[PDB]
């Protein structure tokens, strides 16, 4: 509900289904810097700080 | 160290090659040193630069 003290989440040891994420209809806008989105779906990582 | 000269020649060549191969790891300002990664995680327009 507020930007102040916003939530950080750590993601790991799971399938990060970017095929659904930033793909599904309700999603309004999305944009990546440093990596393109489709290639993002293809890449894999250490961990995520969301 | 009677054969200093011949040994010196060999060492110079070896060292030159070593530095040449080692210099592949430098990034020179690019976000990464390996080409494959650059071509993986970036679109062609930005990967070009």
């Amino acid at each position: 509900a507020s930007v102040y003290a916003w939530n950080r989440k750590r993601i790991s040891n799971c399938v990060a289904d970017y095929s659904v994420l930033y793909n599904f209809a309700p999603f309004f806008a999305f944009k990546c810097y440093g990596v393109s989105p489709t290639k993002l779906n293809d890449l894999c990582f250490t961990n995520v700080y969301a | 160290s009677a054969l200093g000269k011949l040994q010196d020649v060999v060492n110079h060549n070896a060292q030159a090659l070593n530095t040449l191969v080692k210099q592949l790891s430098s990034k020179f300002g690019a976000i990464s040193s390996v080409l494959n990664d650059i071509l993986s995680r970036l679109d062609p327009p930005e990967a070009e630069v």
